[PDB]
């Protein structure tokens, strides 16, 4: 049966400014089936308080979800999104780049 | 407002 | 201008782990306004936009009744489909359903939809005349014939041309501040050095609503379609959207490149340049 790989974007709600409060987003889209595992990482460790949007889908039926957590960027802290899905043979980690 | 009538495949 | 209302339903069977998971969401244009989640504690249809919160207990009670009835038909459908495709008891399968309506810029009924997918693939859809059915599979034929004999399309025609657009128009009015607004993209460019001989120029569109947007690069006015990196429009999390488009600019050539932004909230389309 049909299996489509999630596309992944990791980014902030507002332009990142150190010392100012924001949301860090991991957007996963284009995927099928809907069981997906999505975590936000701070310096490689799982952020506990992480919410997601309600499951919905595009015109070709592929699912999308936004995962998000409150955060205040600093110069040193590294953030990332780690995703696993049946189409992925190992969890894919995408690092947050505050120019993307 | 949702469709009010049952539909089964 | 033009508007739409859509309801999206997903049901996912979980053999040996109880009832299938069921999630319903409703949208007007790009704004989500309700949700139901069968795993959640409340068992109620719940508001997801501030303007729907002042509907009233008749609304919430009724929509909770109707959404639970949708959960129940999909729970039957999963067993039905597994039978049609001769599939084992063991596997997880997915039924999706979407229906809803478009109005044009006169706010009158323009187009109606009602379609299902099974395991990520088109199963059956109501044609645009709202009188007939498209089915590809042999298994889907059983469904098509059942629906023809029960006059489901007649029932759906009535709802899509009447109730569906009447409630869309009510929502458009009640949610006028959120739904009949545009947020124009706030734009900027970034420039990062790949190496000594070229650089990436990225044109950003941020905080816009609705989601529809065109971001293009030109070099001396020639469209750079095949050499532009374009990402999917993505939600900011606050009801607005974000997009970017990037090109690789050989040294000294920044001045040849323009970024072109088209969006409903802009008073004229934008031409941006690194300078």
């Amino acid at each position: 049966m049909i299996q489509r790989t999630p596309k992944i974007q990791v980014y902030s709600r507002h332009p990142a400014e150190n010392g100012k409060s924001n949301f860090l987003n991991c957007y996963v889209s284009g995927f099928h089936p809907s069981d997906i595992e999505v975590d936000l990482l701070k310096n490689g460790e799982r952020i506990e308080k992480v919410e997601h949007s309600d499951l919905s889908f595009s015109k070709d039926w592929s699912f999308y979800l936004l995962y998000y957590t409150e955060f205040t960027p600093t110069e040193k802290d590294e953030y990332a999104c780690r995703v696993n899905h049946v189409t992925l043979s190992q969890p894919k980690i995408v690092k947050w780049d505050r120019d993307m | 407002l949702l469709f009010g009538y049952p539909v089964y495949v | 201008g033009s508007h739409s209302m859509r309801y999206f339903f997903t049901s996912v069977s979980r053999p040996g782990r109880g009832e299938p998971r069921f999630i319903a969401v409703g949208y007007v244009d790009d704004t989500q306004f309700v949700r139901f989640d069968s795993d959640a504690a409340s068992q109620r249809m719940e508001p997801r936009a501030p303007w729907i919160e002042q509907e009233g207990p008749e609304y919430w009670d009724g929509e909770t009744r109707a959404v639970k009835a949708h959960s129940q038909t999909h729970r039957v459908d999963l067993g039905t489909l597994r039978g049609y495709y001769n599939q084992s008891e063991a596997g997880s399968h997915t039924v999706q359903r979407m229906y809803g309506c478009d109005v044009g810029s006169d706010w009158r009924f323009l187009r109606g939809y009602h379609q299902y997918a099974y395991d990520g693939k088109d199963y059956i859809a109501l044609k645009e005349d709202l009188r007939s059915w498209t089915a590809a599979d042999m298994a889907a034929q059983t469904t098509k014939h059942k629906w023809e004999a029960a006059h489901v399309a007649e029932q759906l025609r009535a709802y899509l041309e009447g109730t569906c657009v009447e409630w869309l128009r009510r929502y458009l009015e009640n949610g006028k501040e959120t739904l009949q607004r545009t947020d124009a993209p706030k734009t900027h460019m970034t420039h990062h050095a790949v190496s000594d001989h070229e650089a990436t120029l990225r044109c950003w569109a941020l905080s816009f609503y609705p989601a529809e947007i065109t971001l293009t690069w030109q070099r001396d006015g020639e469209d750079q379609t095949q050499d532009t990196e374009l990402v999917e429009t993505r939600p900011a999390g606050d009801g607005t959207f974000q997009k970017w488009a990037a090109v690789v600019v050989p040294s000294g050539q920044e001045q040849r490149y323009t970024c072109h932004v088209q969006h409903e909230g802009l008073p004229k389309p934008l031409t941006l340049r690194w300078e």
